[PDB]
C-alpha cells in the first residue's frame, strides 16, 4: 500500500481555479464545534489512497 | 427485528428533516455511500427504504 498520496475528502468550500490549500485545519463534519481536536464528526481533511 | 427478516419501512409522501437525524450525538455510525450528509435537506428523492 503507497499511501504518501493524499487529496482534501472535506473542505466548507470550492476553490477558486489555480488555489492551492496546504493548511492542515480540523474539519466540522457535524452541529458540535471541534476546536481542534478530532473527535465525533470531526475528521482530518486529508485521506490517503491506498 | 433480526437481521434475516430485516423490517423495511417505506418514507414516502412526506417531508423529511434529515438535520435532526444528522445532528444527534446518539449515533456511533453515519456513513453515507452515494450522497452527502449536508446535502440530504436539499435533495429530494421519490421514496426512501428504511
Amino acid at each position: 500500500g503507497n499511501y504518501n498520496y493524499l487529496y482534501r475528502l472535506f473542505r466548507k468550500s470550492n476553490l477558486k481555479p489555480f488555489e492551492r490549500d496546504i493548511s492542515t485545519e480540523i474539519y466540522q463534519a457535524g452541529s458540535t464545534p471541534c476546536n481542534g481536536v478530532k473527535g465525533f464528526n470531526c475528521y482530518f481533511p486529508l485521506q490517503s489512497y491506498g | 427485528a433480526s437481521v434475516y427478516a430485516w423490517n423495511r419501512k417505506r418514507i414516502s409522501n412526506c417531508v423529511a428533516d434529515y438535520s435532526v437525524l444528522y445532528n444527534s450525538a446518539s449515533f456511533s455510525t453515519f456513513k453515507c455511500y452515494g450522497v452527502s450528509p449536508t446535502k440530504l435537506n436539499d435533495l429530494c428523492f421519490t421514496n426512501v427504504y428504511a
